[PDB]
RNA sequence: AAACUUUCAACAACGGAUCUCUUGGUUCUCGCAUCGAUGAAGAACGCAGCGAAAUGCGAUACGUAAUGUGAAUUGCAGAAUUCCGUGAAUCAUCGAAUCUUUGAACGCACAUUGCGCCCCUUGGUAUUCCAGGGGGCAUGCCUGUUUGAGCGUCAUUU
RNA sequence: UUGACCUCAAAUCAGGUAGGAGUACCCGCUGAACUUAAGCAUAUCAAUAAGCGGAGGAAAAGAAACCAACCGGGAUUGC
RNA sequence: AUAUUGGCGAGAGACCGAUAGCGAACAAGUACAGUGAUGGAAAGAUGAAAAGAACUUUGAAAAGAGAGUGAAAAAGUACGUGAAAUUGUUGAAAGGGAAGGGCAUUUGAUCAGAC
RNA sequence: GUCGAAUUUGGGUAUAGGGGCGAAAGACUAAUCGAACCAUCUAGUAGCUGGUUCCUGCCGAAGUUUCCCUCAGGAUAGCAG
RNA sequence: CGUGGAGGUCAGUGACGAAGCCUAGACCGUAAGGUCGGGUCGAACGGCCUCUAGUGCAGAUCUUGGUGGUAGUAGCAAAUAUUCAAAUGAGAACUUUGAAGACUGAAGUGGGGAAAGGUUCCACGUCAACAGCAGUUGGACGUGGGUUAGUCGAUCCUAAGAGAUGGGGAAGCUCCGUUUCAAAGGCCUGAUUUUAUGCAGGCCACCAUCGAAAGGGAAUCCGGUUAAGAUUCCGGAACCUGGAUAUGGAUUCUUCACGGUAACGUAACUGAAUGUGGAGACGUCGGCGCGAGCCCUGGGAGGAGUUAUCUUUUCUUCUUAAC
RNA sequence: GCUUGUGACGGCCCGUGAAAAUCCACAGGAAGGAAUAGUUUUCAUGCCAGGUCGUACUGAUAACCGCAGCAGGUCUCCAAG
RNA sequence: CUAUCUAGCGAAACCACAGCCAAGGGAACGGGCUUGGCAGAAUCAGCGGGGAAAGAAGACCCUGUUGAGCUUGACUCUAGU
């Protein structure tokens, strides 16, 4: 679950996650939140587990 | 029945937001702003609307570029950079 | 006073004509070159009702004399004209009902 | 309405951010006079007309 | 603290580019560790340092094209003078000092003679 | 005779007059000439460690660079080396920049955050399909250029 | 046949320029009525308010197809 | 040489002083009203310094009573002073369908002068 | 009362103030209609109504003349200071 | 006589208390007013000679603000109706839970939406204000969480209409006019693989664009899941469009399929320009046939209710999506 | 039986009850093709992608409009014995 | 079901000052003035005689050198033709 730029689309989000985190995106879901911000639901392939990546970033 | 019962039948907005001013004055079917005259090239303003023009005149906004022009005049409209005097 | 009802008709705001279902401009064929010296044979495809008038209209089909084309005409049907008839349009066309002379 | 344009939902987000009381520490400022939020708006009292 | 602009001027465009993407990384974990701790005023210094790096980078390529277009007419419009729309349209001093020979001869022959009146 | 009503005093209420103030207004004088397609004025949305507003600013976002002064900012927290300093400041100054989306507003649109085309480049086994980054594609008009149309028209041919 | 001239086009052709804002003061254009006349219509408000076009630091005007009738004056502007 | 309630920067006044002076001394062309064009307020003053009342006690709490700060809480963010209408408490007096007033004096309360 | 149609109704759209729309009531045109609303001209004019702020001293009227589209007003003589 | 301000003068008063305010206490003046004493208060203010005016209020259905009697009064009575107990709390007619009694009675007081609203949704804490009694409760207050799409919509088309352009009016803001007195535009295939697309060609004549979340329209279903979201997440199973692409299959020496008399059939089974046809694509009412869901009902396999008496009994589960 | 879909008919009209995008088919014969090998991607299977904005909730004797938590007004779907 | 009594909550109209009559005179119909009758605290539920009760600067009538809507062989003009 990521907070993404309002100007982004799902192609940029998929590419950006790959560059920053060296992980593969399976799908992207976007919703503009009621506070005028974009939230992204980034699902990794079964090759990767988000549990070991979320704490790699530093939030868990 | 022209009072309270008729007031329950107003649910279709005659105006929406205006791109150029934003005052909820873009008449939808006429496609013309009621307040700022949009989408005319000029801006609607009148010598009988003295109060109205005072509301939407130069200075009532951020003045994003015209503020600095006055001191730029004082410096002779100079160019370059200061040389560590 | 106030302007009167026969005065308000010229603004053409609500006093226009109702033309959603009207078939088309029921005109004659053009006088290009093939009628002023000869004729051209045509076929009646269908005779249909016209909203607004009480006279039926005919769909008369001709072959284009200058392109591989099947230009179709909207005539006012003569009483006696039937679907499948042959229509002759020219100067030397016979004196028969349905012909354009 | 449920189906809405981005202008409307964007301008509602602006009005949702602005809907909360005064920050507490501002009244502790030197030479402060603002005692509360005079532009607070609630959905039941006055309408936004957007 | 932050970065010193006068230190950024010495490095080339390749070293600044690494530093800019280096600072971009650093601000990214500051944002990640801010959401847990109550306050973090260090993010301010990194944001300003990125801006300083970007600004010093910008002047290096902007001067690179001034020297590329040095000594010729038709400079890029964003590198010309921003005096004033009216003043920019104003006639030059050479074009305002053009004079006809009919007046040029009169100026040479008959200027205002400096005269005093005492005696 | 109490109660109650009325009148006055003290004290206490209700209320915000008066008195005394004033970073405000008003009027008069003096001096100056400086918006915008190199994109104005205006509008929308955003930006602070903790701000809703005002004020400031624009994804470099209460700001960057440069110059001066020279130790603060302050409601709290934090940072201190930046303190005999190429250096604090919500400081002054400001000549370099950034300046989201719009707006005369300009690829076509707009009650849509809608729909194309061209140029360079990158990826998907790809001039053609999809995607990314960068630069473009309004109208009137002047001067110049180039490709043209007209038995309008000259000369030359064969 | 070829090369010109005239005229008219096209181009995301090279270079530009107009727009919009502000508009107290100026140059035009359009133009009322309230009112006064003890009514009211010409008249007056007023060659004004409103409306439109167009500039500057001032604008505009300006060096006589002028004024005068004197023993002539001598751009314009303002008092 | 003339004009100038717009812009910029100044100097002033037998001008106004918070219902005045610009509509606006304050987050004012704001809050707010209307579909709209437009319409449009209210609102300044603790103290030199928050020193903005530690602590005890009654109460579920708000608060009360003490204690304290302060030159002053007869200055407690309902804050300079703090009027009137209107109100409570105490004290005094009068009152058989109004009250209030004038001349004159009795009675009660109070009081200046003069010695 | 009418209730299968000269029916009921939503959304879109067109028609704008001496103008619209009217199976016609001067009806309706945003609780406003025998001429909507908003701003400006505009402190519009009124022979008419109402009000018009401190004390003491001295003096002290008129409702009558003539003219006036004059009769709830003015001008004029008179009365007063 | 009094008020705001100005020139002069009293080397005027004052933090040892100016101004203001209150005072059935005193004094002066016919009066306008003036003076003093006491309380409160905290920073400025007067006498006299003159100057000046935004200079004196009881009223204007005066203006703005404030406050009474009325008055603890009118009232808080439409929409069938509440009761007992426990829990919580300082406090319960009103909150929660249980029980009982009722109502809406399927063109509902039920379950979803359009317009509109904008966070009202959900959790936690919480009752100063609001819910015209109350309040521990709330659509209130404080703090937060929450809206996941190739398939649902918009996005595309056009309708009534709106509206640039080329032009024509108009002093002018602007009006007409949408194919009109326009040199109005763009797609396929070649040719060279100095290569960009110049150059081979032919074809095309309509003609900006905006305008419907109920019209037209490519394609997704079931089950599960949250405090709060789902035809959007998860699991499973699909389809559509666009684009690259190989194998199998199909067909040919009678070069581009066979079979059936036929209506026609199949797994395919070369077909450029051009032209023709269809679908998109359509009123309403009447009765009649068929389908689907529901309703009714029998046997059987389970569960619940009544059982002084009777009742092989009353209620309830037995389902099957897109493709 | 109720509700709803659908079919074939009938009645009715001086009313005869939209448009386009898009999709397919047909006629036509341009061109390209076969033998040690060719051709079809309207057959099947196999590969990749599908952007942007909306999506919570009420929808009304308390969330909309009526100065309000107002006996008013506000279009529609499902409908048991 | 109200009205009534209670707990809670809690307005408005209107108000010169007020509230017992007879007659008189008086702006020709007094609550107040004069002469009389009378006259005892504080009050509750009703009531519709009075307060010429309240609600509106009479919409009828008239006046004003105040209008407007409409009409026409009014006066003076005008678009169009
Ligand atoms: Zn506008």
């Amino acid at each position: 679950v990521f907070q993404v730029s309002m100007k982004a689309n799902k192609y940029q989000i998929k590419k950006a996650v790959k560059e920053l985190y060296e992980v593969d995106v399976l799908k992207v879901n976007t919703l503009v939140r009621p506070n005028g911000t974009k939230k992204a639901y980034v699902r990794l392939t079964a090759d990767y587990d988000a549990l070991d990546i979320a704490n790699r970033i530093g939030y868990i | 029945g022209k009072g309270t019962p008729s007031f329950g039948k107003r649910h279709n907005k005659s105006h929406t937001l205006c791109n150029r001013c934003g005052r909820r004055s873009f008449h939808v079917q006429k496609k013309t702003c009621s307040s700022c005259g949009y989408p005319a090239a000029k801006t609607r303003s009148y010598n009988w609307g003295a109060k109205a023009k005072r509301r939407h005149t130069t200075g009532t906004g951020r003045m994003r570029y015209l503020k600095h022009v006055s001191r730029r005049f004082k410096n002779g409209f100079q160019t370059g950079s200061a040389s560590k005097a | 006073g106030r302007v009167i009802r026969n005065q308000r008709k010229g603004a053409g705001s609500i006093f226009t004509s109702h033309t959603r279902l009207r078939q088309g401009a029921a005109k004659l064929r053009t006088l290009d070159y093939a009628e002023r010296h000869g004729y051209i044979r045509g076929i009646v495809k269908q005779i249909v009702h016209d909203s607004g008038r009480g006279a039926p209209l005919a769909k008369v089909v001709f072959r284009d004399p200058y392109k591989y084309r099947l230009r179709e005409e909207i005539f006012i049907a003569n009483e006696g004209v039937h679907t499948g008839q042959f229509i002759y349009a020219g100067k030397k066309a016979s004196l028969n009902v349905g012909n354009v002379l | 309405a449920a189906q809405k344009s981005f202008r409307i939902k964007q301008k509602m987000a602006k009005a949702k951010k602005q809907n909360r009381p005064l920050p507490q520490w501002i009244r502790l400022r030197t030479n402060n006079t603002i005692r509360y939020n005079a532009k607070r708006r609630n959905w039941r009292r006055t309408k936004m007309n957007i | 603290a932050g970065v010193k602009a006068y230190e950024l001027r010495t490095k080339s465009k390749e070293q600044l580019a690494s530093q800019l993407v280096d600072l971009k990384k650093e601000l990214a974990e500051l944002k990640v560790q801010k959401l847990s701790r109550p306050s973090l005023p260090k993010i301010k210094t990194v944001r300003k340092s990125i801006a300083c790096v970007l600004t010093v980078i910008n002047e290096q390529q902007r001067e690179a094209v001034r020297q590329l277009y040095k000594g010729k007419k038709y400079q890029p419009k964003d590198l010309r003078a921003k005096k004033t729309r009216a003043l920019r349209r104003a006639l030059t001093k050479f074009e305002a000092s053009q004079v006809t020979e009919k007046q040029r001869k009169k100026q040479i022959a008959f200027p205002q003679r400096k005269y005093a009146i005492k005696a």
